[PDB]
């Protein structure tokens, strides 16, 4: 990433590579600098650890910019979809349920993987059954949209599911 | 007098409505809006859909009962 350009080259003899890939051989530092000045480009230190240090004639700022661009673009096509979590309930009912389902559908369409969780309270005798059932129902509703990933799982006071979109 | 014809029948809790009025699918047959007892209200006893509660049902019209026993 960070290279010691122009006058940060203390090294006495440097192996100079041109603007295109033309090897200008083993050169003096001063000579290299002069050459760089002539092109109106920087003399970059791309090989500090190599014998007669591998020094490149290039526009350094531009290169840096390019690198930055590369970094940035990569982190969208690497961040590249996330986990939306819906937290249902026990005695959950009609309209609200439908709304939640709709939300889930929308998320799936978007491309975001779905944690289908339920936060619980107490009276964990009834809890596993109905909770499981609701989740299963939800999955069935979206078997035309999503693949079942993490099947019914306890997290202590929670019960979580996970869905992913069919064609990504 | 106090005319006692009250049917003391058990049932699984079905649908949690407002006011703690629980539809209870009885061991007798059809579910009705059977509400919670005063005792239960006093002692602070939460029922969830998933318990086998005793509902004290009337013979005049089997549409309303009373959840007496805790689960
Ligand atoms: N120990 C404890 N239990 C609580 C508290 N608040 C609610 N609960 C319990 O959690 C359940 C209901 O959860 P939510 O608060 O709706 C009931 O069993 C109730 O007694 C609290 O502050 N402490
Ligand atoms: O002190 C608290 C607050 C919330 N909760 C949980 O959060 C739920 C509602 O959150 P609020 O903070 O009321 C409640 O039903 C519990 O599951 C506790 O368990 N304790
Ligand atoms: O706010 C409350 C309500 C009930 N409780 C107690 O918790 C017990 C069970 O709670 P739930 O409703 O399952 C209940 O019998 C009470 O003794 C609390 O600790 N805090
Ligand atoms: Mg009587």
């Amino acid at each position: 990433k960070e290279y010691l350009t122009n006058e940060r080259i203390r090294a006495k003899q440097v192996r100079v590579v041109g603007p295109d890939g033309k090897q200008l051989g083993i050169m003096d530092t001063r000579e290299a600098l002069r050459l760089a000045q002539e092109m109106d480009l920087d003399l970059v230190l791309v090989g500090p650890n190599a014998d007669p240090p591998v020094a490149r004639i290039m526009d350094y700022s531009k290169w840096r910019y390019e690198q930055q661009m590369a970094e940035k673009e990569a982190r969208k096509k690497a961040k590249r979809t996330e986990v939306k979590s819906i937290k249902f309930r026990v005695k959950i009912d009609e309209h609200d349920y439908q709304t939640k389902l709709g939300h889930i559908k929308r998320f799936l369409q978007e491309g975001h993987k779905v944690k289908v969780t339920i936060m619980f309270r107490g009276r964990e005798v009834a809890h596993p059954e109905l909770g499981e059932r609701i989740l299963n129902r939800v999955t069935e509703d979206l078997k035309d949209l999503a693949v079942v990933e993490m099947k019914p799982e306890m997290l202590g006071r929670d019960m979580n599911m996970l869905l992913a979109p069919v064609k990504v | 007098a106090k005319e006692k014809d009250t049917i003391r029948t058990e049932g699984v809790v079905t649908e949690a409505l407002p006011n703690a009025t629980f539809r209870v699918k009885l061991d007798s047959g059809p579910e009705i809006l059977a509400y919670i007892s005063g005792k239960m209200r006093m002692h602070y006893i939460r029922i969830l859909p998933g318990d086998r509660v005793v509902v004290e049902i009337t013979p005049y019209d089997p549409t309303r009962g009373r959840i007496v026993y805790r689960k």
